[PDB]
């Protein structure tokens, strides 16, 4: 169900997330030509201060991608079916909890639109932990969204039907009728 | 004797199903076509002993089809197509007149066919002398019947000239050809 | 403009040599009454006790009796 695939594409975003910041040394900050050329930080290069940063959230990001993989190989029965109730606390609330922090993060005035392997997977997991706190809110069966689904089908389904017996051909006239 | 409980002297060849239907019981063997209704022997036996006649045209028509002549094949269904252009599709005037022309044609072939085997039948009974070496001009109706009959394979006679142009023995022929089965691949044909 | 009439009179003198149905054996496909083959009846309503009276002559008037 879409608990397996939220938490595999967990494992699959944050290994890659880890395959490439792991693997490379650091990127660079665009150097922003002409930008005040004495003080404001300007015109320089990434510091040591924040590659260890960059290296701290990715063994984060692999640390939470092992627990999702603990679970899904784990609860794929869904051998404790109910124990995780206390580590879904764990792996929900502070992911929200994340989301808060870079929902904050425009309002501190942060950039992250231009690094690619530091905020990519912070927003992706963040939301991927709220909506696995969806699938568990809301419990999708794996087999409702096809009944939302085939729901819209009925529902558009009825209306070509009267489309067509009011602007196209009468069904009246298409059908064989019998008798005579 | 690989059989565990019972090997008679001779080894058990195993028996399958046929897989065409036989010559009719109207034709001859060669290629000479036939008296296109009734065949000359019908005239001396008794009338209470030709029912095989109808019997057999019940028999190749309806009664005993080898289930390997219904196959369904992706070259069968296109030969459907030729067979019921030429039975459904063609008026039966038409039809008449190629069949005139075709006995024609084979009439001619089979005469062709039967000066070929006289001919060959005297360069045999030759080419004997040479192999044996002595007084032999021999040659065997067996083996002018047999070219008639088209029962030998290429390398049977191949393997009877050899054998008369190095030791005569006008009398020692091949063993027989057998009969060609229906190929089948697949569902292709 | 020979060419292209020769064209039809070939295709008509092939049919011509048809003649008929002498050869065509039957078959069941392809019935000979449409009402067979396309599985068409009667029913109830439109049905005129004197009606079958109209349907004679009807017949009266195809199979060519002058009498009618
Ligand atoms: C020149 C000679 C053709 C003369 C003729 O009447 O030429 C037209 C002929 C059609 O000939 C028709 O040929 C018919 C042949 O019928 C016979 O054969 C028919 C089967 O085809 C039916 O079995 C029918 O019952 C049987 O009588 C009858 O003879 C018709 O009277 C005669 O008009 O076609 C042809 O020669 C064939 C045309 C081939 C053109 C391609
Ligand atoms: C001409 C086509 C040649 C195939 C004709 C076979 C006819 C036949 O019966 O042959 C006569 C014999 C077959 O022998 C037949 O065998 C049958 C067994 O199913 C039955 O016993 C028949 O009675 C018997 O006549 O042929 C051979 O023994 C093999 C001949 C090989 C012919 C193919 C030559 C072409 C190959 C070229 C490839 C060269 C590449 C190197
Ligand atoms: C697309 C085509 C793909 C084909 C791939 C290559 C196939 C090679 C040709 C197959 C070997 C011929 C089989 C055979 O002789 O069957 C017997 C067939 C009739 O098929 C038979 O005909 C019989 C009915 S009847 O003979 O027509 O009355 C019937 O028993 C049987 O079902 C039917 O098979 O006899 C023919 O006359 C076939 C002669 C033409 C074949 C050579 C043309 C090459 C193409």
């Amino acid at each position: 169900t879409v608990a397996g695939l939220l938490l595999t594409t967990t494992i699959v975003v944050s290994l890659y997330g880890l395959f490439a910041a792991v693997f490379a040394p650091a990127p660079a900050l665009p150097v922003a030509v002409g930008a005040w050329p004495g003080t404001a930080a300007a015109a320089a290069v990434m510091d040591g201060s924040a590659a260890g940063l960059r290296r701290l959230a990715a063994g984060g990001l692999l640390l939470t991608a092992a627990a999702s993989h603990g679970l899904f190989d784990f609860a794929g029965s869904v051998p404790n079916p109910t124990i995780y109730s206390l580590l879904n606390l764990g792996f929900v609330a502070a992911a929200v909890l994340q989301s808060y922090f870079l929902y904050i993060a425009p309002a501190w005035g942060v950039n992250v639109n231009w690094d690619t392997a530091l905020w990519g997977p912070m927003y992706g997991t963040a939301f991927l932990g709220l909506v696995y706190g969806l699938v568990a809110l809301t419990k999708f069966d794996w087999s409702s969204v096809v009944d939302a689904v085939l729901r819209v089908a009925c529902w558009f389904a009825e209306l070509t039907m009267w489309f067509w017996d009011t602007f196209v051909w009468k069904f009246s006239w298409s059908e064989k009728t019998r008798r005579a | 004797t690989s059989a565990p409980f019972i090997s008679p002297m001779t080894p058990y060849v195993p028996e399958e199903e046929p897989t065409r239907t036989p010559p009719s019981i109207k034709d001859t063997g060669t290629l000479r076509p036939a008296s296109e209704w009734y065949p000359q022997w019908m005239q001396y036996r008794r009338r209470e002993d030709n029912y095989v006649f109808w019997q057999d045209k019940f028999m190749r028509c309806s009664t005993d089809i080898p289930w390997a002549e219904k196959r369904w094949t992706l070259f069968s269904t296109v030969w459907y197509l030729v067979q019921q252009l030429r039975f459904v599709g063609t008026p039966p005037a038409l039809r008449y007149v190629a069949f005139l022309g075709w006995r024609a044609l084979m009439f001619q072939v089979y005469a062709a066919h039967k000066a070929l085997v006289l001919w060959q039948c005297k360069l045999d009974a030759g080419l004997a002398r040479i192999g044996s070496g002595g007084a032999t001009a021999t040659f065997s109706k067996t083996m002018a019947l047999r070219r008639l009959h088209w029962r030998n394979s290429p390398l049977a006679e191949a393997l009877y000239a050899l054998n008369l142009y190095k030791t005569g023995r006008v009398h020692l022929l091949p063993p027989v050809a057998k009969p060609i089965p229906r190929p089948t691949f697949f569902w292709l044909f | 403009a020979a060419v292209a009439a020769g064209w039809h009179l070939a295709s008509f003198a092939l049919n011509l040599a048809f003649w008929g149905v002498e050869g065509m054996p039957p078959d069941r496909y392809w019935p000979t009454s449409p009402r067979i083959r396309l599985q068409i009846r009667p029913g109830r309503y439109g049905n005129m006790d004197g009606g079958q009276r109209v349907y004679m002559d009807y017949l009266a008037r195809s199979e060519g009796v002058p009498l009618n």
